[PDB]
This record gives structure tokens, sequence and C-alpha cells, in this order.
RNA sequence: CUUACCUGGCCUUGACAUACUAGAAACUUUUCAGAGAUGGAUUGGUGCCUUCGGGAACCUAGAUACAGGUGCUGCAUGGCUGUCGUCAGCUCGUGUCGUGAGAUGUUGGGUUAAGUCCCGCAACGAGCGCAACCCUUUUCCUUACUUGCCAGCAUUUCGGAUGGGAACUUUAAGGAUACUGCCAGUGACAAACUGGAGGAAGGCGGGGACGACGUCAAGUCAUCAUGGCCCUUACGGCCAGGGCUACACACGUGCUACAAUGGUCGGUACAAAGGGUUGCUACACAGCGAUGUGAUGCUAAUCUCAAAAAGCCGAUCGUAGUCCGGAUUGGAGUCUGCAACUCGACUCCAUGAAGUCGGAAUCGCUAGUAAUCGCGGAUCAGAAUGCCGCGGUGAAUACGUUCCCG
């Protein structure tokens, strides 16, 4: 991938990881019944005033070696390109060819 | 009294064979109540009906896996394998009518690049 | 469509505008991109131009628009057939 | 009733076995009575790699990862088999969790 | 046609892995990564020491990593500090505290990787390619390997045109699993391009299979 | 095949009248692996005919699939005659396609209306039988 | 967002590395203008190492060598991949005839899935291919007795629920078995091929991985690396809106149907494989429903997704464009998301299109296969009729190699 598209992805994630509290408090307060209808509404125009990239929606996964966006396998943060590699040399523990 | 163990397309039957009048029953229910085919019925009375001695023993079953047809299956193996064990002579009738084997017939796995085990995509021809 | 519980949606910027005309009698064209906002009854009577991708489109707003999207008043391709 | 149980996990399953045999025979010569090991299911993970890099569909390989694990009780525990338990080694790829 | 990795289809046959330890489903990408992180670190500042294999393991809150060498002395250093250097920045990019250990080669010339590493440094100092191979065929087949297999591929002598070329001496049975078959793959960076270097070394057959292999 | 020859595959007899052309014709029958409601339409039509006249099941089935099973047939076109499975075969394929495409709303009692009518003598499978009849005698002279 | 494209708004040693110089702990609280990128204000604080006359981490400002490019060349390359094709071939030594290149072996009779094997022969022998070594399924044995199991005893709020048992099932490690082994034909008396007995299984028992020398300048510079060309106040970088979803048409691959072997309603059975802690959720209540609220147990052979559906039994519909089919459209909602106009999935009421089995042509399939029915997962906030798997019910037909294809 391009390094401006990598950092990219860095900087949402930070953002993402400094507004992660904040956020969480909006909702609770949004959901919270107790408190009036005035709190619960106030608490939505500041969940919608935060910054957009403080939504984790907009984090794509990506490769880890190579930031390629296709084919990323969670299990093992990493595209299918370098997994095959990884794995046929032996350094993924547990991997084998299966056969049944 | 003796025992028997029948295994037909994923499912496993467990039979207690003792003498008595002929009182079948299979998971604590009649034969007609837990089969609903008389195929599967026919299938479970062949081997007593062969040997001529279907109202000289009672029958405890309990049965767990498959479908119907594999549960009558393997509920005929285990009778026929505990008659076996009952008497050995029955031996050469029941491998005479064929009880004796164990089906090993079994689904076949889907394939990578065909939509089941053996049907391929359909191939335009230009 | 978005759920009656949480209200309809509008950009806080745009609201405000809405606001200020509404405060003080102006009929300038409100000059926006968020075609994603909801229609309101406040709206009606005013101008606004609204981003197609390209242009400003100006859209006045009367009161059969109140319950729609701004985008749906601007289309955004062009076709004239074939 | 002072009951220990203790759960292995690996990927593999010679050296989960291994492990096992070698925390019974510690226990067995300390002099506690043991139950086990029994097998628990094992889990299977499956994976479809595209081989090629640009375009062949059919073109994969299959990988599988095992998730085994192991069950050993030991009962009546006299007070010189926990010190010996402790005492006993870590085997690399095989995790061991201890309940009192 | 295309051909299966050696050492990936005896993964569990005959050959071990390079990484033993268990990890959760989400520990297991973090582990993963820096392990490779690990790896390509060691190869860069080991490049010159003869560095043929690293295991890596994670047994407990820690980290144990060893490397098979051929010049143990360059990886020591005069005293250790060299080993306690490197110990210090291996803990430092993995969060566990980590230990490192010495294997050494008493053979290189039965080691795929340094076979494969020499020619790819004569080609690059601009040796020719077929004495290179020759060269190494003749010193593994001395060393005493069942079997021996170069290949090469690029453009050779700065040729227009890339071509591939390879000499085999001894037997390398690829479709028997139980065979002793070393494996690697290594480039060569010249002023017209990259060439590929491919080397096979045939050791015999593992007899017993993985219960002899002593998992 | 080019090499070797691959022998018949075994039928189990029906269990309930323990025929082999009664399963036969019941898997002729079938669609979609659906062998129970096979089972349902067969042994209907089967009881029906019973009672509707006093015959046994078995022997009256084979005495009516003896009237419509055929006699000769032309191979790509030379005549031959045609060997006794094949001739089971096209005669059960006639009265279930004969079957197929008479008008009556159900398929059990409209088989057994077939049944009635190739017994008779006069039907689709029995035309059909004189059609390849004639066919064969037009190329009779050929081998 | 992804995003590489378009319109407009912006930055320039740069969003990212190294070297040089100066000042500042990093950080942290609230506002204003702007669509945002940005710009300008406004709070709290002076750690960590020190041979303390300094230095480490992280920032701000200056500076040039540079960074940056999914820009071009798959015909300059590495690595990777498709295909003939799991087709059965491709070779090398030394001897041998030939002035010679070469031949031979590797050619011939049978046989096999096979250059598989046995027979002949101035050839003798060996390598890479074939086979076997590996995984899975069928029979049995040993070890293991829970969270899994319940034959025999008892206790039962009749639910393995409890006391209990280690038998059976299963779970999962290690072993045994099958080898033309025995028999009769058969054939050159050989290879090999047919038919019997025992056996769970009898002639590679069934599947899977495993891809020979080579061919197509075959595919990929957009996974990645890389020679050489190009751009450098932009061919680099940031942002908000739009597009990748267009629509007079033509092709490929699928899903749903055209009904009675069926549609609707009532009752009632039987699986295997996976998934689950920013997750799956028992149960109660609210709603017609998608769902919401409270609450419970599960880091799982323990709790849960979960209703298997075709099936069986009963009634009704009686061949109608219908009680078949469910496209299109009008209203009204739910949930995920900062946000569903362009452009989400699902729910309810209303509407109810084409379609009554499809020309020439053409495609898959030899058995637990085809056909048919349901269930799970990777990707993933949400978004499968695609892909990769799992089980249930369960056929027809092969005379033969003349004809088409390789
Ligand atoms: C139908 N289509 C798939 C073809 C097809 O059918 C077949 C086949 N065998 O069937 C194929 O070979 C193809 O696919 C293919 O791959 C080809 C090439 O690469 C190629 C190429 O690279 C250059 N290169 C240059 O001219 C470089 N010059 C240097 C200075 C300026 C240009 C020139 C050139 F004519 C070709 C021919 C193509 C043909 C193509
Ligand atoms: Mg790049
Ligand atoms: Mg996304
Ligand atoms: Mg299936
Ligand atoms: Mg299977
Ligand atoms: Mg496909
Ligand atoms: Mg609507
Ligand atoms: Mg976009
Ligand atoms: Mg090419
Ligand atoms: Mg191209
Ligand atoms: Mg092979
Ligand atoms: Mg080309
Ligand atoms: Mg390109
Ligand atoms: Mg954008
Ligand atoms: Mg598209
Ligand atoms: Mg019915
Ligand atoms: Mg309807
Ligand atoms: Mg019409
Ligand atoms: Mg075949
Ligand atoms: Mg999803």
């Amino acid at each position: 991938a391009k390094k401006g598209m990598i950092n990219r992805e860095l900087k949402r994630e930070k953002t993402v990881a400094k507004y992660a509290a904040k956020r969480a408090e909006l909702k609770a307060t949004i959901a919270n019944v107790n408190a009036s209808d005035e709190e619960r509404f106030e608490a939505m125009l500041k969940l919608q005033a935060l910054p957009r990239n403080a939504s984790p929606v907009r984090l794509r996964n990506r490769c880890g070696l190579t930031g390629r966006p296709h084919g990323y396998f969670r299990k093992f943060g990493l595209s299918r390109n370098k997994l095959r590699d990884t794995v046929m040399q032996g350094d993924v523990p547990g991997v084998v060819k299966a056969s049944w | 009294t003796n025992y028997g163990t029948g295994r037909r397309k994923t499912a496993t039957a467990r039979v207690f064979l003792s003498a008595g009048t002929g009182k079948l029953v299979i998971n604590n229910r009649t034969l007609e109540q837990y089969f609903g085919r008389e195929t599967a019925r026919m299938v479970v009375r062949q081997p007593l009906e062969l040997l001529e001695a279907t109202e000289k023993y009672d029958l405890y079953i309990t049965v767990k896996g498959g479908g119907i047809g594999g549960q009558a299956g393997a509920i005929r193996h285990g009778i026929t394998r505990a008659l076996i064990a009952a008497d050995e002579t029955l031996k050469p009738v029941l491998r005479q009518a064929g009880f004796v084997t164990r089906d090993a017939r079994e689904v076949e796995r889907k394939k990578l690049g065909l939509r089941k085990a053996r049907k391929r995509p359909q191939f335009s021809k230009r | 469509p978005r759920s009656l519980k949480k209200g309809p949606f509008v950009d806080a910027h745009l609201f405000a505008k809405v606001e200020a005309a509404v405060a003080s009698n102006s009929r300038k064209p409100i000059k926006t991109w968020s075609r994603r906002s909801m229609i309101l009854p406040d709206f009606v009577g005013l101008t606004i131009s609204v981003h197609n991708g390209r242009n400003h489109v100006p859209v006045i707003v009367t009161e059969h628009m109140v319950g729609h999207k701004l985008g749906e008043f601007a289309p955004t391709r062009t076709y004239r057939g074939h | 009733n002072q009951r220990i149980r203790i759960r292995l996990k690996s990927f593999d399953h010679r050296l989960i076995d291994q492990s096992a045999q070698e925390i019974v025979e510690t226990a067995k010569r300390t002099g506690a009575q043991v139950c086990g090991p029994i097998p628990m299911p094992t889990r299977i993970e499956r994976f479809n790699v595209l081989t090629s890099p640009h375009v062949n569909k059919d073109a994969r390989d299959q990988y599988e990862i095992r998730t085994y694990k192991r069950l050993i009780d030991i009962v009546q525990p006299t007070d010189k088999t926990v010190d010996a338990l402790m005492k006993l080694d870590l085997a690399a790829g095989v995790d061991v969790q201890i309940a009192l | 046609g295309q051909k299966v990795h050696p050492i990936g289809i005896r993964l569990g046959v005959v050959k071990r892995h390079n990484a033993n330890w268990y990890a959760n489903p989400k520990q297991y990408a973090e582990y993963l990564l820096k392990d490779l992180q690990v790896r390509e670190f060691l190869t860069k500042k080991l490049k010159n020491a003869m560095v043929s294999n690293i295991l890596i393991e994670r047994p407990s809150g820690a980290a144990k990593v060893t490397i098979s060498t051929a010049r143990p002395g360059i990886v020591i250093g005069k005293k250790g500090e060299d080993i306690e250097k490197l110990q210090r920045e291996l803990t430092n990019i993995m969060g566990v505290p980590a230990q490192v250990s010495i294997n050494e080669i008493d053979r290189p010339d039965l080691d795929a990787r340094l076979v494969a590493e020499a020619i790819a440094s004569q080609l690059e100092k601009r040796v020719m390619f077929r004495r290179a191979m020759k060269r190494a065929v003749q010193n593994t087949m001395r060393a005493g390997a069942k079997g021996i297999k170069v290949e090469v591929s690029g453009r050779l002598g700065g040729a227009e045109i890339a071509r591939t070329e390879w000499y085999r001496e001894g037997r390398v049975p690829l479709h028997t699993l139980r065979a002793d078959i070393d494996y690697a793959t290594m480039r060569a960076e010249t002023t017209y391009g990259t060439i590929g270097v491919k080397v096979w070394i045939f050791r015999g057959e593992i007899l017993g299979g993985m219960k002899q292999v002593m998992n | 095949p080019r090499r070797r020859v691959v022998a018949a595959r075994e039928i189990l007899p029906d269990p309930k009248f323990s025929s082999q052309t009664i399963a036969k014709f019941m898997n002729h029958v079938m669609q979609d692996g659906k062998k129970s409601i096979a089972e349902s339409i067969v042994y209907g039509a089967l009881e029906r005919v019973q009672e509707k006249n006093k015959v046994d099941p078995v022997e009256f089935f084979e005495t009516t699939l003896e009237k419509v099973r055929p006699m000769v047939e032309v191979k790509a076109q030379v005549p031959m005659e045609v060997r006794p499975s094949r001739r089971t075969a096209l005669a059960m394929r006639w009265l279930v396609d004969a079957a197929a495409k008479r008008s009556e709303k159900t398929m059990a009692l409209r088989l057994a209306g077939e049944l009635l009518d190739a017994a008779e003598g006069k039907g689709a499978a029995i035309k059909k039988r004189e059609d390849v009849h004639r066919m064969a005698e037009a190329n009779k002279a050929f081998s």
C-alpha cells in the first residue's frame, strides 16, 4: 500500500483511542432512562459533535506487513499473500496443510 | 441378557435382547410411535421374522444419530449382533441374509472448485 | 428510515444557519454541502443551495418538502438518452 | 475433598500427552490419587488462501489448526503434592491452568 | 508446473515448526507480528554471522530465541557484550524478557541456506554462475549429502532476456514425504536486477516418523 | 465403458410384498429421493385395484407388464432384439410417461386407470409398442 | 472510510526516515470562525536519569542532501500462479553398430491405473516421474471416567434429577487387521485375469493432500521486492460533497417459479458440523411483527446460537393464471451506524407483473453419486441467490468403441 494511506490508518486509530472514553460515556447517557430527555438530547448532540475519526466504523483492517486492504484474516493479522509464505516456511505455530 | 451395537450413517443403536414374549421398546416408545413409515418397521422386523422367533424375545433399544432410515438400519445391525451373541449358530443364516455386513457407505465431502462432491460448474462452449 | 426514538437528524451548523435566517428576516440563499439533513418545518419559506457534486442547486422549501432530505432535490447524475 | 483440577491446551497432541503423563507421574510419586487424563474434544479451525497473486479463484491452499485439551483431577492431595506441582517446569507450547 | 514448498508439505510429517508457543485467539496475532518483527531484525543484524535457523519460544511470560550459526564467536563477542546487547534489544522489541541461545552448525556444507547465501554473494561479486553451481555441488557432496540440486534464474551475465538453469547430483526424491530435504531461496542483487537462487539438499530418509522425532 | 464391464446394481426387494419388480417400478416412480411418497402412490394403487377386482396384486401387475412389454428395437438403423432388462425398463418408463400425460387430477388413481387400460388392450404404452413394432418391421431387412 | 476516479477548498524538507542548529517534558481543560481540512484563543503541570556545571523520550522553529508516486515498462526481472494433466513419460553412465551425426537401452508379446509387472533381445544397470511413506472414513483391542454416558441397584417434586456404577454409547491417544492369504479355473508351464469359503471389509475397500522434463515472451511492476525511465508549488500530501450502484442494448454464471409427487392450516418425529466476553444469551413482560426492556448462565463435552427441513398423521383447496407464482409499486416501522437522498438489511398492511415447462444448439453426472431438503463459517458496525464446509432422504443406466472432443 501507500505510506500516506498507512499513516491515515494510524492517525484514525489514534483518534479513536483518544476519544474512546467520552464517546462511551455519552452513549451510556443517551441510553440511560432516569436522566431527563433534555440531558439525553444534549448527549446525542455532543456525540454528533465528536470528530468523525473518533468513530470506529471508519477503521479498515490492513495486512500489517504490507498494508493490503483485502483478504485480512483477523486471526493472524496478515493478508493472504504474506500468510501463505509465513505458513509454508514454518513460522506460524500449529498451522499445516488440511486434508480430510 | 445379551447385547449388540449397530451402526449406519452416523447412527448408533444399543440393543438389549432377552428371552421374552415379543415386547419391543425404542427410547421408551413403541415401534409404530417411533417410526412413521411401514418400511422402517419392516426393516426393524426382518431378522426375527427370518428366524421365525418374533414372539420369543424382548427388545429394549436406545438409538441416537442420523435419520430415520439410518436408525432403522442400525437397529437391524444391532439386533443381528445380539442374536449372534445369544446363539453363534445363527451367524450362517444371518450372513446369508446379509444382516451381518456393516455398511460403510457415507457422505462424500465437498471439493474446492465444485458445487458438490462431483457436480461441476456449467461450462459455456465458446 | 431513522428510528422515531432518536428524532430527525440535522447538522448543527446548518441548523444554526436556519435559526439565524428565521430570527433575522433574510432571503439570501443558504449554501450547504449537507445533503443528508432532513427538512424541518422551520425551513419552509427559505432558499437553500444544496451541493450536488459540482454545483449548488437552489431549492425553495415548501410545506410538501417537509419530511425529506435536502439531497432528494439535487440530482447527482446526468442522463438524456442513448 | 480439596481436589485440584488441571486443564491443558496445546497445538500439538504429542506435546500435551507428554505433559499430562509427566503431571500424572509426579502426582503418583508424591502419593496422591489422580483421575484422568480425560480427552476433551478437539477444536479444528480451517482456512482457504488464494495461491496466485492476481486471479485464479480455484487455486487455493487449505490450512487447519488444532486445539487439543486435556483434563486431570487430583483428589486427596498430600501437603507435599502442591509444592512439587508448582516446582514442575513449564514446557513451551502447552498452556497449563490449575484450579483449587 | 508449480511445486509445493518442501518444508511446508512436511510440517507435521517429519519436520518441526520454527515457532513453538500457545496463545489465545486474541493474543495470537500480536504474538505472530512480534515474532516476525524479531526475525526481520535478527536477519539484518546477523547477516554476516552465517545464521541459518531461528527458533522462537514463549514458554510463560518470557521469550527464548535459539540461533543456529556457523560463527558463534561473532555473535557472542569478545566477552559476551554482543549477546548481552542482543538480548536487551530483543527484550525491548518483545514485551516479555528474552533469552538467547547459540547452536553451532558443525557442517555448513549440509545447510541449504548457507549454500544459497554463498552462491548469491558470488553472483553479486560477478563470479561465473556455472562455476559457482559446480563448486557448491561438489562441496556439498564431499560434505556427505545424498543429493544436491541448485537452480539460478534471472538475467545471467546481464543478458537482455532472462533464463533459468539448474544442476543436480545424487538423488532428490521430492515426492517421498519421509525424506530429509532441506530447501532454501535467496536473492542476489546485481546492477542489472535480481537473480533468484534455490537450493535443495537431500540428506536421507527419516524412519519412525514424528514419534521418532520426539515432538 | 471402453475397458471392463460393470456388474448390475442389486436392488433389494420390496419389504411389504417381496417383489423386486415392484421395487423397480417404485424407483421408476420416485423423484428427488421421495421414496415415502412413491411408496404411498404405488401401494395405494395396488390396494385400490385389489379392492376393485379380487386378484393377487403381484400376479396382476406381472401379467399387465407382460402385455405392455415390447419385443424389438432398432439401433443406429438396424433391427435388434431387446434384452430382458431393457424390456422391463422400457415398459415401466412407457407406463409412467403415459400416466404423466393422462388428464386425471392425481397420480395414484390415474396410474390404476392406465393399468386397467393396458390390461384391456388400448393405451398409450400399447400404441408406442405398436409403433416400435411397425418401425422395426419397416427396417426388418437390415441385419 | 475503503478509494486508487470527479468537482471545488487547501499545504509545500512535506502525512513517514537519517544527518545539522535553537527553544521547549510529553501532555492536558474549555470556547470561537470554517463544510471540513485549518486558524486563532483559553485552562492545569514541570516528571524520569545524572560523574547533576548535562543528558534520555516527545514536541515546536530553521536548513539541504532528500522523502513521496496504486506514474510507465509482466517484452528488462525475483517470487508467486494457470494450463496440457496425475497425461505417463523424461533421462543418464559404461558398453555396442555405424567413417559419421546418431542408434540402442526406452523396441516386440501379453497385462495394468501406470516406462506396473513377467517374458524375448549385444545391452547392461541405474536416476527424476508411477506406486508407497502422510491425513480422513469402515471392524475390533488397550489406556483414560469428566462438564460426557446410564445396563444392574436404590431415592424420586418422574426431569441421570439424586445416591451411585465404569457396564454400553461417545470423546481421543496408542495398537491389530487384508497379504491373491486359502481354494478352482485360467494363461506360454509366467505376469495377470475370473469365480468360491471365512471375514466388518477381497483384489488400488472409498475420499484427500502430493503436479516429472517441459509448452503458451500465458497472468501478476495494483500484495511485495526489483534494473531502467519519468513528476517534484506536484504525476507528492490533507479535506467536504459526488461516482465506482448510470441504461435505447448484447453476452457469461446463478436464484425463484410455471403447481395436485403440490399450496394453506392443526398436531407430531429424527442430524452432523461449526460459532460465541466491545460475544452468545435461559426466563418474564410489551408488540401482529422485525424488535425493546428487565434478568440469568457461560472464557464453554458444563451455558448458549437452536426452530433442523424435507418426513408422518388430519382437514381443506379440485385444474383455475387459481388458495399457483411473488416481481413492481403506495402507505407505516425497526436496527446497525456521526450519517441509510443518490445507495442498507429486515418487519407489517395494501397491490399481485411475466410465467401454464421454454427453437436451433449446448452443460454436469457412473453410487451414498445425480436429484432434492435444511444447518454453519471466513470477510464483516450493518450489508450473500456468491464462496468454503456439514449432515437428512435417496435413483436411472452402461449393449459397445463404428461417430464428435482431448
Ligand atoms: C489475444 N491476446 C491475449 C494475445 C494472445 O492470444 C497470446 C497467445 N499465445 O495466445 C499471447 O501471447 C498474448 O496474451 C501476450 O501475452 C502478448 C505479449 O506479451 C506481447 C508483448 O509483451 C509485446 N511487447 C513489446 O512490443 C515491447 N515493445 C518495446 C518498445 C515498444 C513496445 C509485443 C507483443 F506483440 C505481444 C503479443 C501479446 C499477444 C496476446
Ligand atoms: Mg510502495
Ligand atoms: Mg469497513
Ligand atoms: Mg449432500
Ligand atoms: Mg465427511
Ligand atoms: Mg467459481
Ligand atoms: Mg419507507
Ligand atoms: Mg467513497
Ligand atoms: Mg509473461
Ligand atoms: Mg496484461
Ligand atoms: Mg504418488
Ligand atoms: Mg505477454
Ligand atoms: Mg498498470
Ligand atoms: Mg471522500
Ligand atoms: Mg462493481
Ligand atoms: Mg398430507
Ligand atoms: Mg401463495
Ligand atoms: Mg400471460
Ligand atoms: Mg470415472
Ligand atoms: Mg456479517
